[PDB]
RNA sequence: UUUUUUUACUUAUUCAAUGAAGCGGGGCUGGACUUGCGUCCAACUUCUGGAGUUAAGGUCC
């Protein structure tokens, strides 16, 4: 793992217009089921370019121009505030608050559905992958589309070694000893 | 002098003027470092009766402690 | 004639176009903590409600009356070190030739200073005019002074500058200065200054000294309440 | 205009009671970074 | 709209017609002005009447300049109401 | 004057972001509705895996 998967920080260009970036690499991230996309943007304030790391939606490719901002088009890979999208649009890496660089719908094959808009108080009702309903500020950004790599859990692991390889790069506890297989000093289920 | 008036005023800690001064100074000291040097005593009558003098070699340090 | 090889290359500073030019960003500067603290201290004192005994110090002498008071008081600056040394040499000479020091030295007339000394003069009703600096920190050192002067019937004025009063008394700062008595050629000027202080400062602050200070709203909050009131009036 | 007349009268009153030094220079800062000034060593 | 009349007294010697016109024209333009003078001598009686073209301009000038300490004189600057403005006040102005 | 309720505010306190870079309020321009001129809403880059940086220039000296 090199860099965290975040949006750009919310700046003037994304607040008032759009900025174009180019997808240079689509890379594998260890411990994550979803591929990442490296996108290069211009810095509006200096000559040097800025490289960002997004969670890649399905259909994104190297050499593609994506657009991030209020006036960006409704196209897969583009990053828009939720106030700029119609109802029924599915998005990924949705910010809980504007500027948190994305929190919801991040794992492979998952997305967040924009259910409704309340423009009077500037709120947006969304549906999460767990089925929960949520209200977020309408200026929260999301990337149009579905996170790539879906159907990963359909394949059986079939082998203790494949489970071991999955969890060794993830730090999760493996193998797992049952509590009832333990002595009473170790677990409340012990004995 | 003025220090007799300062002592009688410092007795009245629940009056409007003293509560205002205490509130604003509490905010300022909370923004400053936990231990920092004071340029002068903020309670000159109290410092003088405790033995402070306006003489080279006397310093004041302000400190906050968790209660 | 201008050179035909000269060309104009205008830059477009819209979003996604050419690099933004270097602008004045002083409103958004990350300041050191001491600068941020002193600015925030001034702002907080404006935002909170200030009790009248502190808020009365915002009302000071105007430029003309402060200049006339300083014009009188600059004739009564205390003795410098060189002047005192010369006076002591003359008095030592008089003592050597068998004369009292009062034979060669006259009664002095100076601006009276030092807070304890001036408070004593006010309580003994010797002070004829009291000038108090507006920026004494801690404020408790002078916060009772207008009430004391009002009880003793002494003309006072709040004036801007403890450093300015220090220039009168050869110090860096002075919290308060007083005049008890002047010379005969300046008695008329002092009486005119006292009448001017009474009619142009004390009568004008007689009602405003009893009011609460502060409670001023910030800029964005003020605009928010103006918009809210306009929307409520429209709807 | 009446607003202009009132503004002129206010400006003359401000000059009479406070003087004419109403304005102050401030540095233009093209960066948001404050650096410690270099002093004599 | 309506003119404003200011009575100014305690005039120091030297604060006469041209000085008053020039000084109070800074506040606002002056319609009429007369310094009260002795006919036997020509000497000033330390009072004058200034009619400004505009009323709260006159009011601002009076509240600014009242009790001002000028050459040993504490000036008297007052607004006289239009009811008590004399019809012949600015005869000879 | 005080006791409860809710109902606003921000200045204490709390959270987050940034290289503390474009916040708030006006002006200019265009579009709409309105009233017969006040609102709100927009300025700026979308065929292409290029390049964009050392201000060009105008005008007074």
């Amino acid at each position: 793992r090199k860099a965290p998967a975040k949006f750009r920080p919310l700046d003037y260009a994304e607040r008032h217009g759009y900025i174009r970036g180019i997808v240079k690499e689509i890379i594998h991230d260890p411990g994550r089921g979803a591929p990442l996309a490296r996108v290069v943007f211009r810095s509006p304030y200096k000559y040097k370019q800025i490289t960002e790391t997004f969670i890649a939606n399905e259909g994104m490719y190297t050499g593609q121009f994506i657009y991030a901002g209020k006036n960006a088009a409704l196209t897969v890979g583009n990053i828009l505030p939720l106030s700029s999208v119609p109802e029924g649009t599915v998005v990924s890496n949705v910010e809980e608050k504007p500027g948190d660089r994305g929190a919801l719908g991040r794992t492979s094959g998952n997305y967040v559905t924009v259910v409704g808009h309340n423009p009077d108080e500037g709120k947006t009702r969304i549906k999460l992958p767990s089925g929960a309903k949520k209200v977020v500020p309408s200026s929260s950004r999301g990337m149009i589309g579905i996170v790539a790599g879906g159907g990963r859990t359909d394949k059986p692991l079939l082998k203790a070694s494949r489970a071991k390889h999955k969890f060794a790069v993830k730090r999760n506890r493996w193998p797992k000893t049952r509590g009832v297989a333990m002595n009473p000093v170790d677990h409340p289920h012990g004995g | 002098g003025a220090l007799k008036y300062l002592e009688e005023l410092s007795k009245k800690k629940q009056s409007d003027v003293v509560r205002f001064l205490l509130r604003v100074r509490c905010w300022e000291y909370r923004q400053l470092n936990v231990i920092h040097r004071a340029s002068r005593p903020s309670r000159p009558d109290k410092a003088r009766r405790l033995g402070y003098k306006a003489k080279q070699g006397y310093v004041i340090y302000r400190v906050r402690v968790r209660r | 004639p201008k050179n035909p090889l000269l060309e104009k290359r205008p830059r477009n500073f819209g979003i996604g176009q050419d690099i933004q030019p270097k602008r004045n960003l002083s409103r958004m500067v990350k300041w050191p903590e001491y600068i941020r603290l002193q600015r925030q201290k001034k702002i907080l004192r404006m935002r909170l409600k200030v009790p009248p005994a502190i808020a009365q110090f915002q009302y000071t002498l105007d430029k003309n009356l402060a200049a006339q008071a300083f014009k009188l008081l600059n004739k009564y600056r205390p003795e410098t070190k060189q002047e005192k040394k010369e006076r002591l040499l003359r008095e030592a000479t008089a003592i050597k030739e068998g004369k009292k020091k009062e034979d060669v030295s006259k009664k002095p007339y100076t601006v009276k200073y030092g807070l304890n000394h001036v408070v004593g003069l006010i309580e003994n009703k010797k002070a004829s005019l009291v000038l108090i600096a507006n920026d004494v920190d801690p404020i408790e050192l002078v916060v009772f002074l207008p009430a004391l002067c009002r009880k003793m019937g002494i003309p006072y004025a709040i004036i801007k500058g403890k450093a300015r009063l220090g220039t009168l008394v050869h110090k860096k700062t002075a919290a308060v200065v007083a005049i008890t008595e002047v010379r005969s050629e300046d008695k008329n000027e002092l009486a005119k200054l006292i009448s001017a202080v009474k009619e142009g400062y004390l009568e004008k602050v007689e009602d405003t000294r009893k009011r609460w200070g502060g409670g001023i709203m910030g800029f964005k909050a003020q605009k928010r309440e103006e918009k809210r009131k306009k929307s409520l009036e429209t709807a | 205009s009446k607003a202009a007349k009132g503004a002129q009268a206010k400006k003359a009153a401000q000059a009479a009671l406070k003087g004419v030094h109403s304005h102050k220079k401030t540095k233009v800062r093209k960066s948001t970074t404050f650096h410690r000034p270099k002093t004599l060593v | 709209s309506q003119p404003g009349v200011m009575y100014i007294a305690r005039l120091p010697h030297g604060f006469y017609e041209h000085e008053l016109r020039g000084y109070f024209s800074q506040f606002g333009e002056i319609t009429r002005l007369r310094v009260v003078r002795n006919k036997k001598t020509g000497a000033s009686r330390h009072r004058a009447f200034i009619e400004f073209a505009d009323a709260e301009v006159a009011d601002i000038a009076a509240r600014t300049m009242d009790k001002y300490l000028l050459f040993g004189h504490i000036l008297t600057c007052k607004i006289v109401p239009p009811a008590q403005v004399h019809p012949d006040l600015f005869k000879g102005a």
